[PDB]
RNA sequence: CUAAGAAAUUCACGGCGGGCUUGAUGUCCGCGUCUACCUGGUUCACUGCCGUGUAGGCAG
């Protein structure tokens, strides 16, 4: 939750077959926890050989397409699946379902490290995108060159550099590279605001956002409600459901050096915004913040409003 | 030493979806603004042509069952009626670092596994697996039914470093056979590029383009969605075809299935063709699993006896196991 | 030995959608720039002319039904007012390898099936089947109702090797009867070409163009689409015709139904002409199935007797079974 | 170190047959668009231009 000394625009990334499930109660764009884990993976595998510190991530999502279908008379939708290989006797496999989608996202990476003065900006940008072109972002492959990968160069920009006119000018020159984009932010305080509004009957927060991504048809003495924005339900972190265990206690863990607790994820709210409506760009970035003695592990955009 | 209860390998040779677009042959050198192939819909009034269950075989039920026929909506992709060539273009990337698991419990098992893999790689390179991969790119396995009965297939591969073409190839997918992995100088050059990529030694990004002259207006075969829930048999669509944006395309998992077809070492016959590299190596079209665990050629058996118990297999089964580690997989107990 | 639980053959004789265009006879040779036949709309009101179920046969209810509006919108395709010739152009591939399945569980079954089909192709060609298929291209079966009442039909078939014509035929579809598989010289040349395609001995691609002289402004008949019924007041559309990018068209499977109407060997008659090759060969217009399974000339009975139990049937029924394998289909249980 | 790591939906098919959309009709009345202006490099350190060749008589 440090303030960023720079911003890094991974400019245009086609994602091949990402995970469009995101939670047990959503299905659209993937969870922003995947983006936080991606930028932390870049912090691991190249972010220490350049003496930098990559924390924030700004989601943009230019173009979206999911592999769904509505089944011919039904009003809801289903997912398109894949054939898995056959069983041991070659009979058939038990089908689990996974939603798959195609993203075209752009990433804004906050940089904090002391190596911003030791290295030229283009070398930092080139090595970051050349590493990120061999990784994956929501369980989905990050696609190489296509018919129109002309904005291939990454760009780096220090937000502190220059005068106030210079900072805001270079900001609005960055926003010309987010052209059909729609940034995703967290709007937790609006969830508590509407809960304090309609908390006459039931102050359960599940009912609140379960009555916000909707059209609310009120009747004659029809006055359907007005949408304040593109409010959509998001998953917003994890809450524990078990006492934490030692690194050797839990059977079949991913390793034997980290403690494991069984958790439950923790639903939230946020809404998609154009990159003109935001004031600056340092307020737009996602950060992971955990309270480990309790079970509150979450991510948000701190210092947005 | 026991096995790791969690074993997971990430895939190398990660392909994309292959978009399909159409135009005329001998203008394929400038095939950059060719229009795409669009999925459309058409109607199908079918008829009853199934095997009956020897109890519903009376003439009255047959007549009364072809009174009310079978009416369907399918998806079809076709060439335009003045274009005879199918351009199928996708990008393959070769990652490298193929012995390192992506999730492993036991740190001793991972050390023994990486010693085993580096012992393989120093005793013999990735040359055999990359020349078999170079074959399955050099002919046109990824054109599945789009290859059958075409008269001229040309494959163009471009290695890409930056916004520029590092090296170009132009193969002939019908001279390069479908069965006998014959050697070639250009196949050896492209195979050395793939084997440099698979060993973590370079940045290998291919661009695979194949042209198939089939005929003006003929039918092409994009891949087909797996849909379980459909409507109430009246308005339902029995055949959906895959499409990324307004263009009929092939899934990436079956192009990767085409690249993986290497396995000429399963104990039935190499005369019946190479199959796809799988554990329990099984063919969905055949409906039958070759390489049973009741024999000893299964991937689990070979990997456990070559990592834990140091019963090193034959060299060909080593090629099979490293092909599985290149494939990926979520193994374990 | 038993049948495989999965058999699947891919179709040979793989045609394209025929597209319709119109112009003047004896400009027929320059029919390359002829404008398309556009599917159009007009309005229709009809009267009550179906049968009545004797409880709507009261006179006052009938007169109240006649005073009711009965409107709806239909699609029509006509020639222009200064064009009297319909041009119908499709293409056709003959593939060959016409007994090899594409999805077969039982490996012993497909071995004995390939032995049987290879025995057939050894002692007989594809000569009778290509003779009959080249008849159904030589006349104009693929002009379904467009041929009915035309005063002059002719067919122009061009074999295509590259973007170039190898050989051109020109027939007279009204002299070549709809019934008699007669003898001719150029028709035997086309039968040799189609038999070399079915045997696997060459690349066969045809450009089948047919000109029907109909009359100025008369109606042509694209194949009709499939719409769902609702209760819309004052007329929802009651008829949709098939089209491509603004050009009336025939489905590819309807042309393919015309080309495999070669079956004169069914137990009912052969003065009734050929019916189409179907398992238990059924006509949908006549609503009954010729070649019932209980009178054992069904495709499944003949194939079970001839592959599993070596009972070779009569020569003509062997032509029928191989015609079903050239047809393709979803076989097995 | 990302609800992490893996993935072939396949084959085949005839939408057809018919049809009268009609009858009738008032679009009317009224109006301020003004006020002001340099297309002036050589529309080429050049088209026809002793040598196309940093040398020259060159509608300069």
């Amino acid at each position: 939750v440090t303030d960023p000394e720079a911003l890094l625009l991974l400019p245009r990334l086609s994602i091949q077959n990402a995970n469009a499930i995101s939670s047990p109660l959503t299905w659209g764009f993937p969870s922003p926890g995947a983006f936080t884990g991606f930028v932390h993976a870049l912090q691991r595998r190249v972010g220490i050989s350049l003496d930098i510190e990559l924390d924030g991530v700004g989601i943009v999502c230019h173009r979206f397409e999911a592999q769904i279908s509505q089944p011919a008379g039904k009003r809801t939708k289903v997912f398109n699946l894949t054939r898995n290989p056959l069983n041991r006797d070659g009979s058939t496999a038990a089908i689990v379902e996974e939603g798959r989608a195609h993203l075209e996202v752009s990433l804004l990476l906050g940089v904090h490290g002391d190596g911003l003065d030791d290295h030229p900006a283009q070398e930092i940008a080139r090595q970051v995108q050349e590493q990120a072109g061999a990784m994956r972002l929501a369980g989905g492959s990050i696609l190489p060159w296509c018919n129109e990968r002309f904005p291939a160069p990454n760009a780096e920009l220090l937000m502190l550099g220059g005068s106030d006119e210079q900072r805001r000018k270079n900001q609005r020159r960055l926003t010309r590279r987010l052209l059909p984009g729609f940034a995703l932010v967290s709007r937790e305080a609006l969830l508590q605001q509407h809960l304090e509004t309609l908390r006459t009957t039931l102050p359960e927060a599940t009912t609140l956002d379960a009555l916000l991504d909707l059209c609310r048809i009120n009747f004659e003495p029809w006055q359907v409600r007005d949408k304040p924005g593109w409010l959509v339900p998001i998953p917003a972190g994890y809450n524990a459901l078990s006492p934490l265990y030692l690194p050797g206690e839990v059977r079949n863990a991913r390793d034997r050096e980290t403690p494991l607790r069984f958790v439950e994820n923790l639903f939230g709210l946020g809404e998609w915004l154009s990159p003109h409506r935001v004031a600056a760009l340092s307020d737009l970035l996602w950060y992971h913040h955990a309270e480990p003695d309790k079970g509150l592990y979450r991510w948000s955009t701190p210092r947005f409003v | 030493l026991s096995t790791a209860s969690v074993l997971a390998f990430e895939r190398k040779l990660d392909p994309s979806d292959a978009l399909m677009s159409a135009g005329a042959w001998a203008q394929r050198d400038a095939s950059q603004e060719w229009p795409a192939v669009t999925v459309r819909e058409k109607s199908v009034r079918g008829t009853i042509s199934n095997r009956l269950k020897t109890k519903d075989r009376d003439p009255a039920k047959l007549d009364a069952s072809i009174q009310s026929p079978n009416l369907q909506t399918v998806d079809v992709a076709n060439l335009p009626s003045d274009a005879d060539t199918l351009k199928v273009r996708f990008t393959l990337r070769v990652l490298g670092g193929a012995g390192t698991p992506s999730a492993c419990n036991d740190a001793a098992y991972r050390d023994k596994l990486l010693q085993t893999v580096a012992t393989y790689v120093n005793d013999q390179g990735f040359a055999e697996l990359a020349r078999r991969y170079a074959h399955n790119l050099a002919n046109a396995r990824f054109l599945w039914r789009n290859r059958v009965g075409a008269e001229a297939v040309e494959v163009r591969i471009n290695h890409i470093r930056q916004g520029e073409v590092a090296r170009a190839w132009r193969f002939d997918a019908l001279a390069i056979g479908l069965r006998d992995f014959k050697a070639d100088a250009e196949l050896d050059a492209l195979a050395e590029l793939i084997a440099s990529g698979l060993s973590g030694s370079g940045h290998v990004l291919l661009e695979v383009v194949a042209f198939a002259r089939i005929g003006d207006g003929q039918e092409v075969f994009p891949s087909q969605e797996l849909i379980l829930d459909k409507g109430d048999k009246k308005g339902q669509k029995s055949k959906t075809l895959y499409s990324v944006r307004d263009a009929a395309a092939i899934h990436s998992q079956k192009i990767g299935n085409a690249l993986r077809t290497i396995d000429t070492w399963y104990p039935d016959e190499d005369g019946l063709g190479p199959i796809a590299v799988e554990p329990y190596g099984s063919v969905t079209s055949q409906g039958k699993a070759y390489r049973q665990p009741k024999q000893k050629l299964d991937f689990y058996t070979l990997l456990d006896n070559w990592v834990l118990r140091d019963e090193a297999p034959a060299v060909e089964q080593q090629h099979y196991v490293i092909a599985n580690l290149i494939r990926g997989g979520v193994f374990g107990e």
